């Protein structure tokens, strides 16, 4: 490696943006930097952004794993882009529609639980009965407070 | 499990596969005859062909691979490649 | 639930170690006869699941859903329940359908073989339990609430027809 | 416009893709082969009733139609083979595919194990370091000025010698090891 | 050989875990604490011979 | 008492040994899958006592065996809780897994 | 010894298979049969369901007025 | 090692649903240039597949028998 | 380890159950309260004056 | 061996075996299995090591602490004093952690001894239970991770600072 | 404490008077046996610490750290003798020398009795780390690595210096066994204020605390693998036990006073977590891994309970002996593949088993998992922050979920996955790196037996 | 089913919630009413370690039935009778339930039409 | 039936390291556990007793097994 090899400021004159696309190894054209807005990209170039999935996967690629080559400029967000991570491949259904219609079943279904547990459904019938003052002593009652009589009849 | 593929299994099985299409009569292909001029075939066909061997051996050909095969003696020595006969 | 489960996902691996490693349901088919006792036990497993009278299935889902119909529940998680139940026979005779019967799709070359011994005894022991394991606990364990049993006629049969619907 | 030896997909190929790829999308819809023979009888009726059209143009704009009618009724979850790449089988055995050049760091003690296998080893690697300045200038001397146009690889054009660049593919794990 | 892990996979385990459970953890106090046996109406406690005496006389109804 | 805690703790015990055989080999093991598989089968019988023991009885057990860590008040102890649902899922889990076992051994030979 | 693979034909089945699996079948078919010949209340209804509507009036204690 | 194939010959549609496929196509105006390719499928001993309810009952018969059986025997023993 | 595992009495934690399990023992034989509200006395104790 | 007394645990009463059917239980004859296979090599071995320590007997004692002057009866910044008074503060800190302890012990045994009727089997020892932790925490909670006496005396000064204004407002 | 600083300083004659190349034979020999004679200081009471004289005392806190610092030269020396090999004899010598000095200025922190004496080893340990810093490194870097290491340090030190000297005007003395005696309250007032500030902002740098951790990426991963562990594993933690020791006399002002430190350190978590998501570089992923961690020690130091004090050195010699071992991890990556990328060498599983091994087991001590000390230390830290508020759990958890995110990512690009086909000069694993690896890992695991050993001063 | 259609779709005034039952008192149209009578002791019920959802008006057959259950190991189905009788007394007390149930709607009924005719006078 | 050689990375160090391993730790871990069972069958564990008076006992005498002890 030597030092004229590493990246540096942003180009601004056409001969140095020829020199830091001939650097990168690709063409001059094809050679778009990120704009110089002071985020600290520098000279490093804006890649089309798409995910290493949309690349062809029966090419014999210098690291099949990745689905990349070699001397081939990586990605600024390239940890971001591999098959572990987030994949940007294209749906059969458009983004807005599945968004959409998730967030429309849900919503759905929350308001009807809601109005579900509004109007709660039952058998007709009374309340349990349970013996000894429903149960007093049986519940963790003290023995010396006497309890209200509870009496059940027959019916 | 997976018994071995040989040479001889993989042409007979490619022959019987090209004898069962209908557009090519059984008494006149060979195994190194070629599909444009010597059975007059169509690229359509051709990519029938490749599919055809495709379901019959439970692999997928590529279509950069697919594209230059154009002769059963081709189709046996990519699979025979690809399956790693003979060993 | 673990029982039955358990045997299904047996007779599947052994349906895709017999069809090179094929996990599609839809190049299948055929096996009705190719594998007799993976079929016989895919179909034992099946009806449990789906709520066969006196199999595994039946001795909890049919009381689970008597006690969810017959309590001061949410009216749309009943509905819902039901409506799963229904949807889980629709993918349970799905898989039969599609998995066992109909005509072959698979490739030419056949190489289907079951007949090794640890697959058998393990298919055999799991159908044994898949068969009687959800009655012998259910009568062996002892109660502890109080089971629902005064239940009306269109209520007691929701299961069944549900499930046959 | 992605290939190994070419440098962008001619109207052929493209043609033969799509009729390819719309096959195989047909053949997922309908599971039952009598009705995918059915209606890819109709497909080829469909791609056959325009095969004879001179119109370069009218050849393009019939290609983005059809490949917006694909696009528009393809399947969601189509068949994928299990070693194609996507399948449920894909790239399962990698974690078996050791490298040759382990073997060079075997000891002694388990190098005398195989004996013969390694003694032909010995035999290949003297091949291969014998061949290697002849191959290395048989390339330098038949790439252009400017380097390589494509990345296909010359052939062994004379006698003895071996074709370059052929360690790293002939000796490959093989797909089940 | 038949009957070697029939014995130094249960046997010799067992052995030794029930040393230490008899004479290690149930000489420390409340650690194996157990549930009281059900008393039933009608059974008979081995420890003192007390009867617990069987209950009311029942107002049948089938 | 002296056999509910001793079956249970020896099945704890006849499971996890073969976890320490593997960590002690020199050798290749000779059927070490069937070594498994024998031994869950007589762990899930072992656990199948107590379950037939609870059945009849109805007892249930704490087992705080080995006193880890005081901490002011609060005490960390190796406690075992042996109850209608331990008593009742632990030979289901057992018998899946012996059945598991036996059909990973037939389906996982090549690996 | 083995099964020999046959290409593109019906498989070589087992005898043995075949009679466990149809033992299996009609040991399924029979339990199920045994038990709803048995049990029988499990499916149906364990007991009957009275109309609420068919109670009377005085022994619901209702005033009359 | 050697695995011979069958006759190819003998893979014809007749008796099968693609010869259904092919009187469509000729009613269109077409041909099925694949039809014995897969003739295979439908022909032999994959043929004549049973329907979902005979799926469902399979060993019915053989169960009915025992069950009735059974039924007698305990009816005997009870007496 | 070995060491380690037989380290004499480490912040004497087994002596404090110990003494405790005399303590109660004491306490509970008397009818006097397990343990008083207040860590000192409350008769040696002076408060300002509010 | 224990103590009964600061361990209780209340009499026994295992109900006699009074069997219907003429079907043999497993769990019989695997008791008699266990008694003669396991417990008798086990009771043999246990003799002979009882055997063996008989022949050397030697004691531990437990450590007998003297009472020393608490913090109330030391001077201010003297060292000499409100060491010893430090320390045996500790010291009973440890004591009362423990005792707290053998309370929750009583608790957590008479709920699993109980069995289902434990909410009314064991009021008893939930009120011990909340009396012992009530104490604790006015006497010991929310001193910091730099507890002292002096902090345990500042704590309890303001408690009874505040008992003594509640009560001369309620009078 | 005479009878382990003795020994340490005979450990240079022993370096010196060696033979030509039997230095790290005797070197390593007799500080194993000095290791070994670190365990008398377990003579540990419920209610006294154990004191030796007027200088020399240690309590239950200092003994981890002494224990695990004796421990850790002995493993120091056989990490730091692969890439001195082609070293000249001298400057082997005084890389050892440099070792030795820098560790008996470790052992003579942690038993100081007086806070000058203290803070003098406190500071002296940074001439030894600085010189081997900037002579035995690696890249260039190091140089610019050895002005933020320095001069962040001095610049949190040197007011609290003063600060130390106001309280021998003030109280009359800096001893700790006076001073538990004589401590009063501090009332609120811009003094007291700012002498807090000041003693306390020397311990956040050297801990560190986000916002102020910027030397230490930069000083881990310029670092040979010596200094490396001697900053991951031991002086990270001398910010923790100075934090212990001042925090008596600055109450009850803490309070209030503690609130933007621990919203500082309880965001720095997350961002710090979520850095280690993102890194390219495995020394740095383990640098940003510590700087949470210790953000993780100074919450529970401020929140001060004694839930908090006993996970906090938990998770300090947890976090030490974790750090430890994959800083060794990465060393043997880096001279197997002689660069630092991540995303370089991948596939290793294939290539090394038993290093896999290992770094399975250390990337599942590093998330915690039970019942590791590295999970005791950080569940008490959670439940006295949750004591302290209910919200912060939430602050907790979701960290949680961000460390097992890129731990077994760490993993994962390292070990799994289809090995990269241009490297060719993947060795098999040294006996002596798997020494080292079994070293680091089997007392960790062992401490999960008895951790009544490292839970603090009041446990 | 119809109540939830006849107090939803309907008029809840009329149909009786199952929240709070009963608001009329037990001696208003039952001239001389008799109080259920257990049979279980408290001692009884309690040594037995019955689940308190399980201490209904009848656990004296659940505690024959336990005690069946104990003591005829390993037969599990040898006593079912005991089961069938502890499942007619709790159908028995699910009927009584439901006449609960429709004697407070006819009693509510019979309010609302006593409302309406005092409407009607007025 | 024609067998493949089967290439897999020298596994011989790693086993060496590890069968080194095992003997250095059971090299003192069996005389060091045979001395702790023979200690604790023959020699015991102490027992629990009052102080004497007149006595005082010494400060390794409040502890029970003889390896604390010592
Ligand atoms: C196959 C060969 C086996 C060995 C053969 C030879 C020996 C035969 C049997 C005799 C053994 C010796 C006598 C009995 C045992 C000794 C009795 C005794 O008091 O032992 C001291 C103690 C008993 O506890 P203790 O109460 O005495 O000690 C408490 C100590 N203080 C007060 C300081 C806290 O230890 C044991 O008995 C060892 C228990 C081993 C089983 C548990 C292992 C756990 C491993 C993982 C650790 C992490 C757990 C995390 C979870 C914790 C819970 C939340
Ligand atoms: C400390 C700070 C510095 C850190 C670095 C230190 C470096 C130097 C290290 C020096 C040596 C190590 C020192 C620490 C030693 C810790 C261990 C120790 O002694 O513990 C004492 C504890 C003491 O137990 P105890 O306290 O309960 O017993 C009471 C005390 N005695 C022993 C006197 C009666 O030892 C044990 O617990 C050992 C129990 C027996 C052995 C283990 C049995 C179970 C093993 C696992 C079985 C299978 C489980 C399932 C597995 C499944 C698959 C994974
Ligand atoms: C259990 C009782 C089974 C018998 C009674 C129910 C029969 C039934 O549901 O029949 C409907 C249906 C067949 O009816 P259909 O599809 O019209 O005809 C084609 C072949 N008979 O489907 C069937 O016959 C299959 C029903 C299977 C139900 C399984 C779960 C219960
Ligand atoms: C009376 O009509 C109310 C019954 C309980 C609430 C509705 C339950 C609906 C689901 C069960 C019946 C399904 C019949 C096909």
């Amino acid at each position: 490696i030597t030092k004229d090899m590493l990246p540096g400021p942003y180009p601004k004159t056409p001969e140095e943006r020829a020199a830091a696309a001939k650097k990168y190894n690709m063409r001059v054209e094809d050679y778009e930097p990120y704009p110089d807005d002071g985020m600290g990209y520098g000279d490093y170039p804006k890649l089309p952004d798409r995910s290493q999935q949309e690349r062809d996967p029966w090419y014999d690629w210098d690291h099949p794993d990745l689905r990349l080559n070699w001397g081939e400029p990586m990605h600024w967000d390239l940890d971001m882009y591999i098959r572990n991570r987030v994949d940007t491949s294209p749906t059969p259904v458009n983004w807005n529609l599945m968004c959409k219609h998730l967030f429309g079943f849900v919503a759905f279904m929350l308001f009807m639980f809601w109005v579900g547990e509004t109007y709660p459904t039952y058998q007709p019938v009374g309340p349990k009965q349970y013996p000894y003052n429903n149960l007093y002593l049986e519940r963790g009652g003290d023995p010396n407070k006497e309890p209200e009589p509870v009496v059940h009849y027959e019916i | 499990d997976a018994p071995p593929l040989t040479l001889e299994g993989i042409k007979d099985r490619v022959l019987y596969v090209l004898k069962l299409y209908d557009k090519i009569d059984p008494e006149k292909l060979s195994v190194n005859s070629h599909f444009m001029k010597d059975l007059g075939l169509d690229s359509l066909d051709q990519v029938e062909i490749i599919m055809a061997m495709e379901d019959e051996f439970g692999f997928e050909i590529p279509d950069i691979d697919a594209e230059k095969l154009m002769c059963p003696q081709e189709i046996v020595d990519y699979i025979a490649d690809k399956k790693d006969v003979y060993e | 639930h673990a029982f039955f489960k358990a045997m299904l996902f047996m007779c599947s691996g052994s349906i895709i170690h017999s069809l090179n490693d094929e996990q599609d349901i839809r190049k299948m088919g055929g096996l009705f006869k190719a594998m007799p006792f993976t079929t016989t036990a895919l179909i034992i497993g099946s009806l449990a699941l789906t709520g066969m009278p006196f199999l595994t299935g039946f001795y909890s889902k049919d009381l689970i859903i008597e006690s969810a119909n017959t309590s001061y529940t949410n009216a749309w998680a009943l509905l819902m329940t039901l409506v799963a139940t229904s949807f889980t026979a629709i993918y349970s005779t799905r898989i039969i359908f599609f998995a066992l019967l109909g005509q072959p799709r698979f490739p030419t070359l056949i190489n289907i073989n079951e007949n090794n011994p640890f697959l058998i005894n393990s298919i055999k022991r799991l159908l044994i339990g898949s068969l009687f394991a959800g009655f012998i606990i259910s009568n062996n364990i002892p109660p502890m609430t109080i089971p629902q049993m005064t239940m009306p006629h269109y209520l007691k049969m929701t299961a069944l027809t549900v499930t046959i619907l | 416009a992605f290939l190994p030896s070419a440098a962008y997909l001619t109207h052929q190929q493209k043609v033969l893709q799509l009729y390819k790829r719309a096959l195989r999308h047909l053949e997922s819809r309908c599971v039952h082969r009598d009705k995918y023979r059915y209606f890819a009888c109709l497909l080829r009726a469909r791609f056959d009733e325009h095969k004879n059209e001179k119109d370069m143009v009218k050849a393009t704009q019939l290609l983005r139609e059809a490949e917006k009618e694909f696009w528009h009724g393809q399947h969601p979850q189509p068949y994928i083979f299990p070693e194609s790449p996507g399948g449920t089988s894909y790239e399962r055995y990698e974690c078996y595919k050791v490298p040759e050049w382990c073997l060079d760091d075997w000891h002694p003690s388990e190098k005398a194990m195989y004996p013969d296998y390694f003694a032909k080893r010995e035999q290949w690697k003297k091949l291969r370091r014998e061949s290697w300045e002849r191959e290395v200038k048989q390339l330098q001397e038949e790439t252009p000025v400017g380097g390589p146009r494509t990345e296909a690889l010359p052939p062994a054009r004379k006698q003895g010698d071996l074709p370059p660049l052929w360690w790293h593919i002939v000796t490959r794990p093989r797909e089940r090891p | 050989r038949h009957s070697i892990f029939a014995f130094t996979h249960v046997l010799i385990p067992v052995w030794i875990i029930h040393y230490y459970l008899k004479y290690h953890v149930t000489t420390k106090p409340y650690t194996i604490v157990e549930k009281k046996p059900r008393i039933f109406p009608g059974d008979t406690i081995l420890e003192t011979g007390e009867v617990i005496p069987p209950m009311k006389e029942f107002p049948d109804q089938h | 008492m002296n056999l509910f805690s001793s079956l249970t703790l020896v099945t704890l015990i006849l499971l996890t040994m073969p976890i320490a055989a593997i960590n002690f080999n020199t050798h290749k093991f000779t059927n070490y899958p069937l070594y498994v598989k024998t031994t869950i089968s007589c762990a899930f019988i072992t656990s199948m006592i107590p379950t037939m023991m609870f059945i009849h009885t109805g007892q249930e057990m704490i087992i705080s065996n080995w006193h880890w860590l005081t901490i002011q008040t609060l005490k960390l102890s190796l406690s075992f809780k042996m109850d209608f649902f331990s008593m009742m899922f632990v030979p289901v889990a057992l018998f899946v897994t012996w059945s598991i076992m036996e059909f990973s051994m037939w389906y996982m030979h090549s690996d | 010894a083995h099964i020999e693979p046959r290409y593109r034909q019906f498989p070589q089945l087992t005898r043995s298979q075949v009679i466990q699996a149809e033992f299996f079948s009609a040991t399924m078919w029979f339990w199920i049969l045994w038990r709803f010949w048995h049990d029988s209340d499990a499916v149906l209804g364990h007991f009957p369901y009275p109309d609420p509507s068919q109670w009377t009036d005085e022994e619901l204690g209702i005033p009359p007025d | 090692s050697k695995m011979e194939l069958p006759d190819y010959k003998q893979w014809k549609i007749e008796g099968t649903p693609l010869e259904t496929v092919q009187e469509k196509l000729a009613a269109r105006g077409l041909r099925d240039p694949w039809g014995r390719n897969e003739a295979w499928r439908y022909m032999g001993g994959f043929a004549n597949n049973v329907s979902f309810v005979g799926a469902l009952l399979k060993g019915f018969k053989w169960g009915f028998a025992a069950f009735v059986v059974a039924v007698g025997a305990e009816y005997y023993l009870e007496s | 380890s070995t060491f380690v595992a037989y380290l004499p009495d480490y912040r004497m934690q087994e002596w404090a159950r110990r003494e405790a399990e005399r303590l109660v023992k004491y306490r509970e034989a008397h009818g006097l309260p397990l343990m008083e509200s207040n860590c000192f006395d409350p008769s040696k104790i002076q408060l300002p004056e509010d | 061996s224990w103590d009964k007394d600061v361990y209780p645990e209340p009499p026994r009463r295992t109900p006699a075996p009074s069997p219907q059917t003429s079907l043999p239980n497993p769990i019989t004859y695997l008791t008699k299995a266990f008694d003669l296979l396991v417990d008798r090599p086990v009771t043999l071995v246990r003799e002979f090591i009882e055997r063996q320590h008989a022949k050397n007997k030697y004691y531990y004692y437990h450590r007998e602490f003297r009472r020393v002057p608490d913090i109330t009866e030391c001077h201010e910044k003297d060292v000499l004093c409100m060491f010893e008074a430090e320390m045996q503060w500790k010291r009973d800190y440890k004591v009362d952690q423990e005792i707290v302890n053998i309370i929750q012990e009583r608790l957590k045994a008479c709920q699993q001894r109980e069995g289902e009727s434990h909410r009314q089997n064991c009021a008893k020892e939930l009120q011990q239970f909340t009396q012992v932790v009530k104490a604790y925490q006015d006497r010991y909670h929310d001193l910091g991770a730099h507890y002292s006496a002096r902090k345990c005396l500042a704590k309890q000064k303001q408690r009874m600072l505040a008992e003594r204004k509640a009560t001369k407002e309620a009078a | 404490m005479l009878k382990y600083i003795i020994p340490t300083m005979m450990l240079m004659p022993l370096t010196w008077l060696s033979k030509n190349s039997m230095i790290w034979i005797n070197t390593t020999l007799h500080s194993l046996l000095i290791s070994l004679t670190s365990l008398l200081l377990l003579n540990q009471f419920g209610d006294n610490s154990l004191n030796f004289s007027l200088t020399f005392f240690s309590d239950s806190l200092s003994t981890p750290l002494l224990i695990l610092t004796m421990w850790l030269l002995p493993l120091m020396l056989m990490a730091s003798q692969h890439h001195l090999s082609k070293e000249n004899l001298a400057r082997k010598k005084l890389f050892i020398s440099m070792l030795i000095l820098l560790q008996l200025f470790l052992i003579m922190t942690f038993t100081a009795t007086e806070l000058i004496f203290f803070y003098i080893m406190f500071e002296a340990t940074l001439v030894p780390t600085l010189i081997i810093i900037t002579r035995w490194g690696n890249q260039t870097e190091r140089l610019n690595a050895g002005l933020y290491f320095l001069f962040y340090t001095l610049a949190g030190s040197l007011p609290l210096l003063v600060a130390l000297i106001y309280i021998q005007n003030t109280m009359g003395s800096l001893n700790f066994l006076i001073l538990q005696y004589w401590v009063q309250p501090m009332p609120n007032s811009w003094s007291n204020t700012f002498m807090w500030l000041a003693c306390m902002m020397a311990f956040m740098v050297k801990m560190p605390l986000y916002g102020l951790h910027l030397w230490l990426p930069k000083a881990h991963v310029e670092a040979p693998i010596a200094g490396s562990m001697v900053l991951a594993a031991i002086l990270l933690k001398l910010g923790g036990y100075g934090m212990m020791r001042i925090t008596l006399l600055l109450n009850p002002i803490t309070d209030f006073m503690a609130y933007p430190f621990i919203m500082l350190s309880l965001w720095g978590m997350i961002m710090t977590s979520s850095i280690c998501l993102r890194q390219t570089d495995l020394k740095s992923l383990i640098a940003y891994s510590s700087v949470s961690h210790m953000a993780l020690v100074i919450v529970a130091i401020l929140i001060q309970t004694p839930w908090s004090y006993m996970g906090a050195t938990a998770l300090m010699i947890a976090h030490g002996l974790t750090s430890s071992m994959l800083f060794c991890l990465a060393n043997s990556n880096y001279e197997r593949v002689h660069s630092r990328t991540m995303i370089l060498a991948r596939g290793l599983q294939t290539l090394l088993p038993l290093m896999a091994a290992w770094w399975l087991l250390a990337s599942l001590t590093n998330l915690a998992l039970p019942p590791s000390i590295n999970l005791i230390g950080e569940l008490f830290v959670v439940m006295s922050t949750f004591s302290w508020s209910n919200i912060t759990i939430i602050l907790m958890g979701l960290n949680m979920v961000i460390t097992a995110l890129y731990s077994l990512y760490m993993l994962i690009t390292t070990q799994r996955g289809k090995h990269t086909h241009h490297i060719n000069n993947i060795l098999p694993s040294f006996t002596r790196e798997n020494a080292l690896m079994s070293l680091h890992m089997l007392p960790l695991l062992l401490l999960s037996l008895n951790p009544k050993i490292i839970l603090g001063p009041l446990y | 089913g119809a109540h939830l259609a006849r107090r939803y779709l309907g008029d809840a005034s009329v149909e009786p919630e199952p929240l709070r039952m009963p608001t009329f008192p037990p001696d208003y149209g039952f001239p001389e009413r008799k109080e259920r009578e257990m049979v279980a002791t408290q001692q009884e019920m309690n040594d037995a370690q019955l689940v308190l959802q399980q201490r209904d008006y009848c656990a004296h057959y659940l505690i024959r039935f336990l005690k069946c259950k104990r003591d005829s190991f390993p037969n599990f189905l040898a006593c079912k009778h005991e089961q069938h009788d502890w499942d007619y007394c709790e159908h028995l007390d699910y009927v009584k339930r439901m006449k609960e149930f429709e004697r407070e709607r006819r009693l509510l009924q019979r309010k609302k039409r006593r409302e309406q005719r005092e409407a009607d006078m007025a | 039936g024609k067998r493949l050689f089967i290439i897999k990375p020298s596994g011989f160090y790693d086993k060496r390291f590890l069968k080194l391993l095992r003997f250095y730790i059971l090299l003192t871990g069996i005389p060091v556990v045979i001395g702790i069972t023979l200690i604790n069958v023959f020699i015991g564990e102490a027992e629990l007793a009052e102080i004497p008076e007149g006595y005082v006992p010494e400060h390794w005498e409040y502890f029970k097994h003889p390896i604390s002890r010592w």
